[PDB]
């Protein structure tokens, strides 16, 4: 989707904010919101992908000011209500609940080894996205490609600052899940990926550096063909 | 930046405070989020997975030509020599920094981090006015905001991670530090410099 989430080249968004040290956890509330993660994962909410276009789908001003974690809280109710795991009346009763009485305990709860088990194996074995597909790639090191100007509605990982744009090859990668379908709730649906190369001055014209490019990786559907 | 609309960060965070509590009391009866698995989750990266692994495999590629080369060549099986990789550093490439060219990376559509070599990213690597800019006036940026001077003549090459590969700067070895053991070069591998908006410490 054309959401404002996508910055790249977007001017205006005003100077860094960089303090000279901070901690992983800026809060509590964060490190709850940034284990939800592989819960709610497990769990089936969804997956990386729809991870990443529910938080596209958020208010843009919520969005760009909001602490970070947020976003992810935001995502998680979005499937949550989509999927109809979550509640949402009961959610804004608890809400208050616990705005009104912040100290109040959370409910009883037995401890379970294989959520712990879970986290390890997700974090040292990892969630490797790579698949293997029967098709071989379509292209290679050196094709001078174009960006496809296609515009969808649902997820998709089409900077608009790439689209309409022509780049060379400059790695293929092997196969893995496609955006386009798995965000939105398609399938895997496996495609090669491509690591395309965008000089400076194909992407902002005249005021691009003149000695600067931009590496962009492209799945397979991404890009067509101008030369070999 | 001033936003005569929003509220102030103690309101801020008093909200949404209540709000994760409130959810995270849902999924703990679903039965899917324990405390201990919150817990987990927060010491593996507050105490085990941070930069200083990123840096064991810079100072190594610095130290040894053939790992450099299989680092280059496939930066998942090379890391695994040393026992490092995981969650979200499935597939890394890295790129090397020379006199001709300087690598910095950024994900514009997101946040996305090795985490297994550079752990939780810092919030301005995060957050839009970064991701916006760099691939748009790197130079300046990198003049501007960590006071990184590139010589126009020097490439810069950004790679915005739109996919799960995930591409770390390998930086160039500074000056002055021949025949230094791991352990000392180590002390000049920042986080900053594996992302590429600053060189490693001189000196
Ligand atoms: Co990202």
């Amino acid at each position: 989707m054309n959401g404002v989430y996508d910055v790249g080249g977007t001017d205006g968004l005003g100077p860094i904010n960089r303090p000279a040290d901070e901690p992983v956890f800026r809060a509590e509330w964060e490190k709850v919101a940034f284990a939800m993660f592989p819960a709610t994962f497990r769990a089936g909410f969804m997956g990386l992908d729809e991870f990443r276009f529910g938080i596209e789908q958020m208010n843009p001003a919520e969005y760009l000011e909001s602490p970070y974690y947020w976003h992810w809280i935001r995502t998680y109710i979005h499937h949550g209500v989509r999927t109809g795991k979550i509640d949402l009346e009961e959610l804004e009763r608890r809400t208050q609940y616990y705005r009104e009485n912040p100290d109040a305990p959370l409910p009883e709860h037995e401890q379970k080894p294989e959520l712990i088990e879970f986290v390890n194996q997700a974090v040292y074995g990892g969630l490797p996205a790579s698949r293997e597909v029967d098709r071989p790639p379509k292209f290679k090191e050196g094709d001078v490609v174009r960006f496809s100007t296609a515009s969808p509605k649902g997820h998709a990982r089409r900077a608009r600052y790439v689209r309409g744009k022509t780049g060379t090859v400059v790695k293929h990668h092997g196969a893995y899940i496609y955006p386009d379908t798995a965000g939105n709730g398609l399938g895997e649906c496996p495609e090669h990926l491509y690591t395309v190369r965008f000089t400076a001055q194909e992407l902002w014209g005249p005021e691009g550096d003149p000695n600067s490019s931009v590496y962009y990786d492209c799945w397979e559907p991404y890009i067509e063909l101008v030369d070999t | 930046t001033e936003n005569i609309l929003r509220k102030s960060d103690e309101e801020i965070q008093k909200e949404i405070t209540a709000r994760v509590k409130a959810l995270e009391s849902m999924l703990i009866e679903q039965g899917i989020l324990t405390t201990s698995m919150i817990d987990r989750m927060a010491e593996i990266y507050e105490n085990e997975v941070g930069p200083h692994l990123g840096a064991k495999v810079v100072v190594k590629a610095w130290t040894d030509p053939e790992f450099k080369k299989r680092l280059l060549a496939d930066g998942t099986e090379a890391c695994k020599e040393l026992g490092i990789g995981g969650l979200q550093g499935e597939d890394m490439m890295w790129v090397e920094n020379t006199d001709e060219v300087h690598h910095v990376v950024v994900c514009t559509l997101c946040s996305c981090t090795p985490w297994p070599v550079l752990g939780l990213p810092p919030n301005w690597f995060k957050e839009p006015q970064y991701r916006s800019r760099v691939v748009r006036e790197p130079r300046q940026l990198l003049k501007e905001e960590f006071g990184f001077e590139v010589p126009p003549s020097k490439e810069i090459k950004v790679w915005d991670s739109s996919s799960e590969m995930r591409f770390v700067v390998l930086p160039q070895r500074p000056a002055g530090t021949d025949g230094w053991s791991e352990e000392e070069l180590a002390t000049l591998v920042t986080r900053e410099s594996m992302i590429g908006v600053e060189p490693a410490k001189a000196v």
